[PDB]
């Protein structure tokens, strides 16, 4: 009973920017903002408003408005980062900095000798090696980049068998915390992809029920 | 009554007792007294987020003891350009959970730091903290 | 010394004759009446999802620790401990508007 | 000296050790639930229940009944689904819900009643007043009939008999006028019987008004035994109880035994025992329908 021990792990970029709301979603946040600015007892801009506006007009027959226009001014000299950086390109797949919304995960191509295969990343642990230690090395050394990567723990995510011998995928959960990558054009293909992009472009069975432990949002 | 058979149908107080450590065994892994920070800006959005973390804890069997708030750190913000002044307010809520393993640890973070509101910190630590 | 901010602050209390009236029309009760119902739905909807989703995890890490208990033992020993990383976490939100 | 338990002990079943992981009643209501569900069960000790008289506690019925109305279930499961899914997708009964104005029509409910439900509550009813030990002894029919007998107290006015209701002799001094439905091939006997109140004879009672031979509703058209007689109650003892009773009979029958004479005002001369009555006629006889109703000393 030989057993090639392979780890494998789960790459998981953290979403950026907040994603949209649904229609309903939206409708109940207008709910909402009418009854929380209903049940709101007075305002310091507002009491200032009214009774000034109020004493004024009795100071005539016998401030807030400044505010708001300073306010007004100030928020248009303001200028923002745009919310997508990715559909503008609209290109890369490549880019790690395309989706700002959603959770992304790395993806690469190898063609062996006997085999065409496309690499969710994969790692050959030696019995010896810890899991952790291996997932981390081939991780680390792979992508040819700094990488501070939060694991959450000790225990491994999902396991999978290939088997001729027989052979075990082990797959893994890191949390990226700051990507530092050499070199983007080198010649190793790799892929930052969302969930409806890992539906895609993952061929085989066994990454195709890692997808099956992927986190939705 | 002692002789009668049956003598204890009045028994109740074994049913309710009226009256940390961390346990690592390498295999079952009980780790107690976790503390969790929720640091976030606004008393709805804390309250908002303090909340669903207390009740998601409920339904996943993990037990909760000790659910307060914090004293509220208000950061003066002095603006130096002539002189502009700020009043700002730091909300910070403790979710308590006194018991877990390895594998609903796991379960637990993704959980959390997928449904983090807008605005929201979080900092995870062990239970001595003083106030 | 604990003191919480659970205090309704003193300056409130003469400030409270700004917001006093209310009326709403049966259109607009009904409006948020309907929008209220619906919502309850949706949200019992939502849970339901998530719970699925969390389940399904859980059911696929009960694949897995089985699998790499029963054909290595060395790893039952290895993966059960929780390691010394989940200490010092720190997660940050969501943010408006990227760097 | 201890003894050996017999068999359950309430408590045994939960795990004490860990109390922390048992579920709890949050809630005064789910432990009241919970304890009521306790106390209906034949515990092993002496009980509340064994003592008080439960009226027999376990009895095999006797069931002498029109055989129950065939249906079947997946059709009425499904046209129900359906009234369902017209009755709640309309806005209007949405509206109308929410703002606390809804009427439920009492006459419908009365017909709904009549056809399903209510044959099975006027069983327990009849059950209650004990129209069961002393007319047919063991035995239970269950009324599958609906009866309507009726006194007229004026030119627009009319008493109604429901299974409980007291009524009084006044409005009985007249012969009651009865509904119930039935093509013709039919051959019906109806009965009106005093349940207390016999003088002489503590287990016996007064037939009141017996009518027999009766083609689907027409009550003139059947021959008549005890022409009617109207409720004597006495002065001192309260609230007699009068039943109506229904059978259905296969071919004419004709009994000389229980002929009366015409005016028939002697006492001794209505004397009754349901139970024999019922063992001389038993098998062209079926018991149908049931109404009875409770009546106390009046001038009259």
């Amino acid at each position: 009973s030989p057993w090639r021990l392979l780890g494998a792990l789960c790459l998981q970029r953290p979403p950026l920017v907040t994603k949209p709301l649904t229609p309903l979603q939206e409708e109940m946040a207008d709910l909402l903002q009418q009854i929380e600015i209903e049940r709101s007892l007075y305002s310091d801009h507002e009491l200032r408003a009214l009774d000034e506006a109020q004493q004024l007009a009795k100071k005539k027959s016998d401030l807030a408005q400044d505010l708001e226009d300073m306010w007004e001014q100030k928020f248009l000299h303001f200028k923002l980062g745009a919310r997508l950086t990715e559909a503008d390109k609209k290109d890369d797949r490549t880019s790690l900095h395309r989706k700002l919304d959603r959770n992304l995960i790395l993806l690469v191509r190898e063609k062996l000798g006997d085999q065409d295969i496309w690499m969710l990343p994969q790692s050959d642990w030696q019995p010896g090696e810890t899991l952790r230690q291996t997932a981390e090395r081939t991780l680390a050394t792979l992508s040819e980049n700094n990488m501070e990567a939060k694991f959450l723990g000790n225990a491994p995510c999902g396991h999978y068998k290939f088997k001729f011998l027989g052979a075990k995928v082990f797959f893994f959960k890191a949390l990226l915390l700051t990507g530092d990558f050499s070199q983007a054009g080198k010649k190793g293909h790799h892929v930052w992809v969302s969930k409806e992009e890992l539906g895609d472009y993952l061929k085989p069975k066994y990454l195709a029920q890692v997808r099956r432990f992927l986190l939705d949002l | 009554y002692r002789s009668k058979p049956t003598h204890g149908i009045g028994r109740y107080k074994h049913l309710v007792k009226a009256q940390v450590r961390p346990i690592n065994l390498g295999t079952d892994y009980e780790y107690g007294v976790l503390n969790i920070h929720l640091i976030a800006y606004d008393m709805a959005l804390a309250e908002s987020y303090a909340q669903y973390v207390h009740n998601l804890c409920n339904h996943l069997a993990i037990k909760v003891e000790e659910s307060y708030a914090m004293p509220t750190k208000t950061m003066e913000v002095l603006q130096l350009q002539m002189f502009l002044d700020a009043v700002l307010t730091t909300h910070e809520r403790v979710v308590q959970i006194s018991g877990l393993s390895a594998t609903f640890a796991e379960i637990f973070l993704e959980i959390i730091h997928s449904n983090l509101p807008e605005g929201v910190k979080l900092s995870v630590r062990e239970h001595t903290e003083e106030d | 010394i604990p003191i919480e901010d659970f205090i309704t602050p003193v300056k409130f209390l003469n400030k409270e004759r700004q917001r006093p009236p209310v009326e709403l029309p049966f259109e607009e009760s009904e409006r948020r009446a309907l929008l209220l119902k619906r919502w309850s739905l949706y949200k019992q909807r939502e849970h339901e999802m998530e719970r699925s989703a969390i389940r399904s995890l859980l059911e696929a890490q009960e694949e897995a620790l089985q699998e790499l208990r029963l054909s290595s033992p060395e790893l039952h020993a290895e993966a059960t401990k929780r390691d010394p990383s989940l200490f010092p976490f720190e997660r940050q939100g969501p943010d408006y508007t990227p760097p | 000296r201890r003894a050996a338990p017999l068999g359950p002990m309430p408590n045994e079943d939960i795990d004490v050790s860990d109390l922390e992981r048992l579920k709890k009643y949050r809630s005064f209501d789910r432990y009241r639930r919970r304890a009521e569900q306790e106390a209906r069960k034949p515990h092993w000790w002496r009980t509340y229940r064994e003592h008080f008289g439960e009226e027999s506690g376990p009895k095999d019925r006797v069931d002498i009944g029109l055989p129950p109305p065939k249906v079947s279930r997946t059709q009425q499961l499904l046209e129900r689904k359906q009234a369902l899914r017209e009755l709640r997708a309309n806005v209007e009964e949405e509206r109308a819900a929410r703002l606390q104005t809804a009427r439920i029509p009492l006459e419908a409910v009365r017909a709904e009643w009549e056809r399903t439900c209510g044959p099975y509550h006027k069983q327990r009813l009849a059950e209650y007043c004990g129209l069961y030990r002393d007319l047919f002894h063991g035995a239970t029919f269950v009324p599958r009939v609906p009866l309507h007998v009726a006194y007229a107290v004026g030119e627009d006015d009319l008493m109604p008999v429901y299974h409980g209701n007291e009524v009084t002799p006044t409005e009985a001094a007249q012969a009651p006028e009865v509904t119930y439905e039935a093509d013709e091939g039919s051959l019906w006997t109806l009965l009106l019987t005093n349940l207390d109140g016999h003088l002489l004879e503590p287990d016996a009672e007064y037939v009141h008004w017996l009518v027999t031979n009766i083609p689907g509703n027409r009550v003139t058209e059947g021959q008549e035994t005890c022409p009617y007689l109207p409720p004597f109650p006495a002065r001192g003892s309260g609230f007699h109880r009068f039943a109506f009773l229904l059978f259905k009979q296969d071919k004419r029958i004709d009994f000389s035994g229980d002929t009366r004479p015409s005016p028939c005002y002697q006492l001794a001369q209505r004397t009754f025992h349901t139970f024999d009555f019922y063992k001389k006629h038993q098998d062209a006889m079926t018991p149908a329908g049931l109404a009875f109703f409770q009546c106390r000393w009046d001038d009259s």
